[PDB]
């Protein structure tokens, strides 16, 4: 049925961090299990596995650094990090990796029951509110707001106090080398419009209690 | 293992996901396996040992092995197969190797080339001595596209984010490109380009201080 | 004129684990079967050649007695004809088998609170065992087509498993203690 997992966060680059994978009608000490990881917008990368006799593998980009267990007493899996790194940043999943005695026919080889995955991020930023830059500006204008380096996600961006719907889209955030977030937001309006009515951007950052109003104009 | 990084086709149709690895990946064993993955969801199980499926899995999925490569062919496509799909290999001494990840499209709807909206740095970043340009990118089908920027005429790397696309309600994409600038770089090009290339055509836009 | 020292094997301190089980050979000696069936109330004791009373008639060129540890639902296994993980990859009888199989429980002595992981059994083999084999190598197991190089891991396995006796088993997990006794004239009844 089912692989419970636990104990991500955020942590200091060189910090320390243990994932437990409880597990629910599988027994974890009668089975090979791993952890797989995925970078945000990246694959699938095998990181660890156990298997009898206390037996343990790791990727070449952890060893030293991580170390698979169990307790049985709990029927639980772990994986405890140390010295952790910026491209350490990842959900993490843990699997359970069938083996010959799976049919006792062939030998397995494949992870076919999966946790739902817990995110670990390492990054040294600090919550961080973001800075709100206007964009100014045929028949349509297309005019924005910058929300620039802000630390941790999410943020709201709403177009004159929510009553602007229309055309608005707001895009999702990119990463910067810095650790911190920015993203952005466009309206189209009729460019007729843009002598007679006012746009304001509205962005709420509720980490920093940072919330900013932005009047965009040509 | 290398994978092709995207896969189209029409429903009904049949696909194929090809995925190379070497003599001590693919070639060696009889450990291949396939992955089906849903945004925001775990991997699911669609093949092992090659060929074989997991109770559950339609038989219009089938897997196969050929020297290096091993192949994932999908029949019958349906809309539910757009997804991302990962080939994994035994690498030897009881290791693992993935595929990078192919994302196959259920084609819905006719190509479409990326509308593009390009800003400058605002006045208020300008006097904060910062600069970023901000490169929108709409309405694009599929959701596959790369982004270049130029600095007048050359080529830059440093300083530039790009987003993974993203589906738009009406179920094209949308992604955004960031250069960061100095204030002096800014004023100091007569123009900046981001340039966004889909399915091998490109769409440019140009802003200049 | 003297007994034979089964005293020796049956109350030994230590017992063998059942993969390297002990081999007492007995002889020149005087064997009273019945005042060792009558020494304690063993959970079994079982003659298949004859009986107790029957063998302090005869004389035999040797005995041997094999004594080792086990969990109390394996104890049906130490039997002619049998099979599984101790009867095939461990200790196993011939089907013409002529002697007595003395088990009784050993849960005061061979358990531990958390765990006694000194006595241990093979769990994994290519072929049975022939009777009266034994067997104490130690290669890693390769349970699928893929090598094992010498170490544990994927479908590689150790061979030898630990019991984990505890006091509070279940009494199919508890350890019991075996004295096998084959004969095949030094010992007379």
């Amino acid at each position: 049925v089912q692989l419970v997992e636990s104990g991500g966060g955020l942590v200091q680059p060189g910090g320390s961090l243990r994932l437990s994978c409880a597990a629910s009608g599988v027994t974890v000490s009668s089975n090979y299990m791993s952890w797989v990881r995925q970078a945000p917008g990246k694959g699938l990368e095998w990181v660890s596995a156990v298997y009898s006799g206390g037996s343990t593998y790791y990727a070449d980009s952890v060893k030293g650094r991580f170390t698979i267990s169990r307790h049985n007493s709990k029927n639980t899996l772990y994986l405890q990090m140390k010295s952790l790194r910026p491209e350490d940043t990842a959900i993490y999943y843990c699997a359970r990796l069938i083996n010959h005695y799976y049919d006792s026919s062939g030998d397995g080889g494949a992870f076919d029951i999966w946790g739902q995955g817990t995110m670990v991020t390492v990054s040294s930023a600090s919550t961080k509110g973001p800075s709100v830059f206007p964009l100014a500006p045929g028949g349509t204008a297309a005019l924005g707001c910058l929300v620039k380096d802000y630390f941790p996600e999410p943020v709201t961006v709403s177009w004159n106090s929510g009553a602007l719907t229309s055309g608005v889209h707001t895009f999702p955030a990119v990463l910067q080398s810095s650790g911190l977030y920015s993203l952005s937001s466009v309206v189209t309006v009729p460019s007729s419009s843009l002598g007679t009515q006012t746009y304001i951007c509205n962005v709420n950052h509720k980490p920093s209690n940072t919330k900013v109003d932005k009047k965009v104009e040509p | 293992l290398t994978q092709p990084a995207s896969v189209s086709g029409s429903p009904g149709q049949s696909i194929t996901i090809s995925c190379t690895g070497t003599s001590s990946d693919v070639g060696s064993y009889n450990l291949v396996s396939w992955y089906q993955q849903r945004p925001g969801k775990a991997p699911k199980l669609i093949l092992y040992e090659v060929t074989k499926r997991p109770s559950g899995v339609s038989n219009r999925f089938s897997g196969s092995k050929s020297g290096n490569t091993a192949s994932l062919a999908i029949s019958g496509l349906q809309a539910e197969d757009e997804a991302d799909y990962y080939c994994c290999s035994y690498a030897g001494s009881s290791t693992w190797v993935f595929g990078g990840g192919t994302k196959l499209t259920v084609l819905g709807q006719p190509k479409a080339a990326p509308s593009v909206t390009l800003f400058p740095p605002s006045s208020e970043e300008l006097q904060a001595n910062k600069a970023t340009l901000v490169c929108l990118i709409s309405d694009f089908y599929p959701g596959a596209v790369t982004v270049a920027w130029k600095a007048d005429s050359s080529p830059v790397k440093a300083g530039v984010e790009t987003t993974t696309p993203s589906k738009q309600s009406n179920n094209k994409y949308a992604a955004s490109s960031y250069l960061s600038l100095t204030p002096e770089q800014w004023k100091s090009h007569r123009s900046y380009s981001c340039q966004v290339t889909h399915e091998g055509s490109t769409v440019e836009k140009t802003v200049a201080p | 004129t003297n007994l034979c020292p089964f005293g020796e094997v049956f109350n030994a301190t230590r017992f063998a684990s059942v993969y390297a089980w002990n081999r007492k050979r007995i002889s020149n000696c005087v064997a009273d079967y019945s005042v060792l069936y009558n020494s304690a109330s063993f959970s079994t004791f079982k003659c298949y050649g004859v009986s107790p009373t029957k063998l302090n008639d005869l004389c035999f060129t040797n005995v041997y007695a094999d004594s080792f540890v086990i969990r109390g639902d394996e104890v049906r296994q130490i039997a002619p004809g049998q099979t599984g993980k101790i009867a095939d990859y461990n200790y196993k009888l011939p089907d013409d088998f002529t002697g007595c199989v003395i088990a009784w429980n050993s849960n005061n002595l061979d358990s531990k609170v958390g765990g006694n992981y000194n006595y241990l059994y093979r769990l994994f083999r290519k072929s049975n065992l022939k009777p009266f084999e034994r067997d104490i190598s130690t290669e890693i197991y390769q349970a699928g087509s893929t090598p094992c190089n010498g170490v544990e891991g994927f479908n590689c396995y150790f061979p030898l498993q630990s019991y984990g006796f505890q006091p509070t088993n279940g009494v199919g997990y508890q350890p019991y203690r075996v004295v096998v006794l084959s004969f095949e004239a030094t010992v007379c009844g």
